[PDB]
C-alpha cells in the first residue's frame, strides 16, 4: 500500500518495494496488489522532490522486470484512473484496467444477501427494500448494516439468556431471528460513503413503463438494435448507422424513460 | 355551597431506618434496552435541534406539560426534629 511504503525513509521505501517483487518471483505464481497506487506513484509532473520521482521510476522498472519474473501479475487499486503517473499505463506494465465503480440496486441486494448467509432473518425482513433505500452505499457500508442488525438482535434476546462470557450454546444462537426493525435501525446509524459519485447501472425501466410515444419507442429500437441485430442489411444497402439521437420538448414527458427502456431491453448500462 | 378543604393537620417523626438500604452488585450494569434507548434519545435530540419547523409545531409539543395539578401538600421542618404537614 502506498502510504505505508511512503512512510519509510529514503532508501527504505525503494528497498521494501523491490523485496516484494523478488518475493513474488520466489513464490510464483503470485499476485502483487498495490493499494493506493496514486499515493505510492503519484504523477511525477505533479510532485517536486527527487524521492517522490525516484519511487515512481523504481516501480516503473520493476513492472518492466515482470517479463523475467515468470507467472507474476501485479494488480493495483486507485480511486481515480487519472491520478497516477501516465507511464504506469503504457503498453506492458499496467496495460489492463477495470472500472469497479459503485454497485447498483441489484448489486447492493446481492451484497446484503452475501453478508446475511449465516443470519436467520424474520419473515418481515425485506432486503430488496433496503437495497433500494441504501443509495450511495458501497459494500463496506452494506456489510456494516448486516452486522449491526445482527448485533441488535443479539442484545435484545440473547443477552437475557446467555452469560457475559466468550462461549454461547448453539441452540440459543440458532433460536435468534433478525427483524426488519433491526435493519432499519442500522440504516439510521449508517451514512453512505459514496453518495456524490456517479453510479452506472442497467436500468429496470421497460417499454410498458412509458405511456404514449408508441412510434418513438419503435424508432429507438430501429436506431439502437437493428445496426447489430441485422448488420448484413446495413452493409448490403451501404447505410451508415446513426451514432445517437437528441430529444427535445417539454420536461416530464418521458425522455429519461426512453433512454432507459432501450438500455433495459438491450441489457446495457 | 361548596365543601371546605380539609387541611388534615398531621405531625410526623421520620425513622432513621428508612435510609438504610444496600444496592445489588449488578445495580450499575445497564441493559440492552436502557443503552439503546439512551442512544436513540441522543440521536433524536440532535435531530430535533436540526429540524426546520414553525412556532405552531414547537408549541404543540411544549403545551403537553401544562395541565396536571390544582392542589398542593406542604410540609414544614421544625427545629425540634418534627415534620408538620397539611393540604392547601
Ligand atoms: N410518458 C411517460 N409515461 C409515464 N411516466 C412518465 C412519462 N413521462 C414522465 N413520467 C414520470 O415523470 C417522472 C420524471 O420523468 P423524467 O423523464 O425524469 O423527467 P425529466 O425531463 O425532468 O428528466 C418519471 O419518474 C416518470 O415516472
Amino acid at each position: 500500500n502506498g502510504p505505508e511504503i511512503m512512510s519509510k525513509l529514503a532508501g527504505e521505501s525503494e528497498s521494501n518495494l523491490r523485496k516484494a517483487f523478488e518475493e513474488a518471483e520466489k513464490n510464483a505464481p503470485a499476485i502483487i496488489f498495490i493499494d493506493e497506487l496514486d499515493a505510492i506513484a503519484p504523477k511525477r509532473e505533479k510532485t517536486h522532490g527527487e524521492v517522490e520521482r525516484r519511487i515512481v521510476s523504481q516501480l516503473l522498472t520493476l513492472m518492466d522486470g515482470l517479463k523475467q519474473r515468470a507467472h507474476v501479475i501485479v494488480m493495483a487499486a486507485t480511486n481515480r484512473p487519472n491520478s497516477i503517473d501516465p507511464a504506469l499505463r503504457r503498453f506492458g506494465r499496467f496495460d489492463r484496467e477495470v472500472d469497479i465503480g459503485i454497485p447498483d440496486a441489484t448489486g447492493r441486494l446481492e451484497i446484503l444477501q452475501i453478508h446475511t448467509k449465516n443470519m436467520k432473518l424474520a419473515d418481515d425482513v425485506d432486503l430488496e427494500q433496503v437495497a433500494n433505500e441504501t443509495h450511495g452505499h458501497v459494500g463496506a457500508d452494506l456489510a456494516a448494516l448486516c452486522s449491526e442488525a445482527a448485533l441488535q438482535a443479539i442484545r435484545k434476546k440473547m443477552d437475557l439468556i446467555d452469560l457475559e462470557d466468550e462461549t454461547i450454546d448453539a441452540e440459543v444462537m440458532n433460536s435468534l431471528a433478525v427483524t426488519m426493525d433491526d435493519f432499519r435501525w442500522a440504516l439510521s446509524q449508517s451514512n453512505p460513503s459514496a453518495l456524490r459519485e456517479t453510479v452506472v447501472e442497467v436500468p429496470q425501466v421497460t417499454w410498458e413503463d412509458i405511456g404514449g410515444l408508441e412510434d418513438v419507442k419503435r424508432e429507438l429500437q430501429e436506431l439502437v438494435q437493428y445496426p447489430v441485430e441485422h448488420p448484413d442489411k446495413f452493409l448490403k444497402f451501404g447505410m451508415t448507422p446513426s451514432k445517437g439521437v437528441l430529444f427535445y420538448g417539454p420536461p416530464g414527458c418521458g425522455k429519461t424513460l426512453l433512454a432507459k427502456a432501450i438500455a433495459n431491453e438491450c441489457q446495457a448500462n | 355551597v361548596r365543601a371546605k378543604l380539609d387541611r388534615q393537620r398531621r405531625v410526623f417523626q421520620p425513622s432513621p431506618l428508612a435510609s438504610q438500604f444496600e444496592l445489588p452488585g449488578d445495580f450499575f450494569n445497564l441493559t440492552a434496552e436502557e443503552i439503546k434507548r439512551e442512544q436513540r434519545l441522543r440521536s433524536e435530540a440532535v435531530e430535533r435541534l436540526s429540524v426546520l419547523r414553525t412556532k405552531a409545531m414547537r408549541e404543540k409539543e411544549e403545551q403537553r406539560g401544562l395541565r396536571k395539578y390544582n392542589y398542593t401538600l406542604l410540609r414544614v421542618r421544625l427545629p425540634d426534629g418534627c415534620l408538620l404537614q397539611g393540604t392547601f
